[PDB]
């Protein structure tokens, strides 16, 4: 069963530079050649270049002559891809890709799963959260609440709905990347208007790459105006 | 250098009917081309290799030809789990990518629009969120007018993956200002367009009310 | 067309010795050279490509360097079977192009 | 598994038309290109020209248009040279080969047929 796991999520600022490594395991490491492919937000693949673990030789896409850097630890069935001088276009998911046949091919059968490369000049922050209280006298029989999930960094964030128990109707949209370089999303869930007032409502949101667990309760906007 | 056009962007089929995925390459050199299929969150997927052959693995239903620089990708019955992003390859060069998504009843959104929290205004700044709830297509409008007043470059949007149960969509629409600015206006409206609506649908609050 | 020009027509070499086979591209190439091995009779003989990557079954004894214009072959520890013409490619941009070749003799000689 | 096959040696007089075949086989053959290159005394290694063998396009080199055709044969994974009006500077080995792209360069030819030997005798 051949497998391809590669290291962590990275973050990095402009300049600096990254190194992601990628174990083999399944077959013998240098018997085949290794790829690199990665895939910025919402865009498609794009060709790195590859390396032959059994004697060291490379090739880099024209594009990344002189910034990649491609190397294997056969001790450890490990190959590495290390991109420097990273700017912000570099914010991609990098894979390794292994051929199907044991010769040079480009038909990528095996795949990593991925490893995430942010470049930003900002720092870990944890989310603030804010609720989006529901109303009775806003349904279209039927309410909308949710919680405000603003101002984090880096990707990602999980959000539950009662520790779990609450799952039908839930809409955790993708995050957007704000201006300011902090990221920003919002979970929604539906629920009958008549239970507003009889059930309780508590949003469970997740940054780890900050260590932050949040518990947010939902409930209509009290009104004090006369 | 070879340039692979892939189209169309997105196709739109139902579960059983057939799909037909076009690739086409800039000029020709060979057959040695291949498929790929990839979902959100996951490594892509070798479907075929060579224009014509499958992959181990990889049902039958998937079936892959070309002439010349026309490559073609062909699913003769759609299952659910076919729905997703599809690649072309030849040599270094992938094509851009076709999106297939299931094709359903149109069904227009529930429309909800939630105020900024107190909380978030005594740090300094207003988020006012727009929900569209379950609807089909994904394309809608969506609109910002305070005191009606078009709004302009302060909106963002979000739209979920079509959901695995009804195949609809959901979209937020998060209008972002300063306090200061928040409290100039009164009227926040969030105006709405989509096929499954007759007409338009509005949402709106007024600051400082209940 | 790019030329490719190997200024050693000939060389001569004892068993176990290391050679050293120069090629100047008329123009930039990148890495995109390969070398190649022929002897009497047979075709030639893949050894590298891409300036310095090893074709299938070529011993680590060849190795092949250089970028834009000036690029080698080296043949470290000499065998007898090594008696043969050696010949570099620009495979950059088409048409591909051949330098004009270096014969290699092997003082020892006798083999392949 | 890679084979590139070539016809016997030809003995041919001025004028007279000849056809090489190089036979492919370990491989689909419409994934790469077939090369043609020429081996004359003296003149060194020239690639002639080169055929698509998916949609058996060819293309000959400047030095070689004219008299110098490339065709295919797919149902064979067989390729074709063939030289008409056969001058005396024709005489020379004629070697075929498989075109592979490595990325980030052209095609380089990793695998060529044993040669094809063409005599021109007066
Ligand atoms: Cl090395
Ligand atoms: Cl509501
Ligand atoms: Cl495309
Ligand atoms: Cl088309
Ligand atoms: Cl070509
Ligand atoms: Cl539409
Ligand atoms: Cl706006
Ligand atoms: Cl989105
Ligand atoms: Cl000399
Ligand atoms: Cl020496
Ligand atoms: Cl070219
Ligand atoms: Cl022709
Ligand atoms: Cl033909
Ligand atoms: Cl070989
Ligand atoms: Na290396
Ligand atoms: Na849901
Ligand atoms: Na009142
Ligand atoms: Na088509
Ligand atoms: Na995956
Ligand atoms: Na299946
Ligand atoms: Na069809
Ligand atoms: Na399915
Ligand atoms: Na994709
Ligand atoms: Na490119
Ligand atoms: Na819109
Ligand atoms: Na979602
Ligand atoms: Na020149
Ligand atoms: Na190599
Ligand atoms: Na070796
Ligand atoms: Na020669
Ligand atoms: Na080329």
């Amino acid at each position: 069963q051949v497998q391809l796991v590669q290291s962590g999520a990275e973050v990095k600022k402009p300049g600096a530079s990254v190194k992601v490594s990628c174990k083999a395991s399944g077959y013998t490491f240098t018997g085949y050649y290794m790829h690199w492919v990665r895939q910025a937000p919402g865009q498609g693949l794009e060709w790195m270049g590859w390396i032959n673990p059994n004697s060291g030789g490379t090739n880099y896409a024209q594009k990344f002559q002189g910034r990649v850097t491609m190397t294997r630890d056969t001790s450890i069935s490990t190959a590495y891809m290390e991109l420097s001088r990273l700017r912000s276009d570099d914010t991609a998911v990098y894979y390794c890709a292994r051929g199907k046949n044991s010769d040079y091919n480009w038909d990528f059968q095996h795949w990593g799963q991925g490893t995430l490369v942010t470049v930003s000049s900002a720092s870990t922050k944890g989310p603030s959260v804010f609720p989006l209280a529901p109303s009775s006298k806003s349904t279209s029989g039927t309410a909308a609440l949710g919680c405000l999930v603003k101002d984090y960094f880096p990707e990602p964030v999980t959000v539950s709905w009662n520790s779990g128990a609450l799952t039908s109707g839930v809409h955790t949209f993708p995050a957007v990347l704000q201006s300011s370089g902090l990221y920003s999303l919002s979970s929604v869930v539906t629920v009958p208007s008549s239970s507003l007032g009889t059930q309780t409502y508590i949003c469970n949101v997740n940054h780890k790459p900050s260590n932050t667990k949040v518990d947010k309760r939902v409930e209509p906007k009290s009104c004090d105006k006369t | 250098e070879i340039v692979l056009t892939q189209s169309p962007a997105t196709l739109s089929l139902s579960p059983g009917e057939r799909a037909t995925l076009s690739c086409r390459a800039s000029q020709s050199v060979s057959s040695y081309l291949a498929w790929y299929q990839q979902k959100p969150g996951q490594a892509p997927r070798l479907l075929i290799y060579d224009a014509s052959n499958r992959a181990t693995g990889i049902p039958a239903r998937f079936s892959g030809s070309g002439s010349g620089t026309d490559f073609t990708l062909t699913i003769s019955s759609l299952e659910p789990e076919d729905f997703a992003v599809y690649y072309c390859q030849q040599y270094e060069f992938f094509g851009q990518g076709t999106k297939l998504e299931i094709k359903r009843t149109v069904a227009a959104p529930s429309v909800f629009i939630f105020p900024p929290s107190d909380e978030q205004l005594k740090s300094g700044t207003a988020s006012v969120v727009c929900l569209l709830n379950n609807f089909y297509p994904r394309e809608a409008k969506v609109q910002w007018k305070v005191d009606n007043a078009l709004q302009s470059g302060n909106s963002q949007e979000s739209v979920t993956e079509q959901d695995s149960k009804d195949s609809t969509y959901s979209l937020s629409s998060t209008l972002t200002l300063s306090k200061a600015d928040y409290e100039k206006h009164k009227v926040y409206a969030c105006e709405v367009t989509h096929q499954g609506l007759s007409s338009p649908v509005t949402k709106s609050f007024n600051r400082g009310e209940c | 067309d790019i030329v490719m020009t190997q200024s050693q027509k000939f060389m001569s070499t004892s068993v176990g010795d290391r050679v050293s086979i120069t090629c100047k591209a008329s123009q930039n190439v990148r890495t995109a050279v390969a070398w190649y091995q022929q002897k009497p009779g047979q075709s030639p003989k893949a050894l590298i490509f891409l300036a310095s990557n090893r074709h299938t079954g070529v011993p680590d004894r060849f190795t092949g360097s250089g970028s834009g214009t000036d690029f080698t072959l080296t043949i470290s520890n000499v065998q007898s079977e090594d008696l043969a013409d050696y010949f570099c490619l620009q495979h950059w941009n088409y048409p591909l192009t051949f330098g004009g070749g270096t014969k290699l003799e092997i003082k020892g000689g006798g083999g392949s | 598994q890679i084979q590139l096959v070539q016809s016997g040696p030809e003995l041919k007089k001025p004028g007279e038309t000849v056809k090489i075949s190089c036979k492919a086989s370990g491989y689909t053959f419409t994934n790469y290109e077939i090369n043609w290159v020429q081996q004359a005394p003296g003149k060194g290694l020239k690639l002639m020209g080169w055929i698509n063998t998916y949609t058996g396009e060819p293309t000959s080199a400047d030095d070689f248009k004219g008299r110098f055709a490339f065709s295919l044969e797919t149902s064979a994974s067989t390729a074709y040279l063939q030289i008409n009006n056969l001058k005396n500077e024709d005489a020379a080995t004629y070697f075929c080969a498989r075109g592979d792209y490595y990325g980030s360069s052209s095609a380089w030819l990793p695998y060529w047929g044993q040669g094809t030997l063409v005599t021109v005798s007066a």
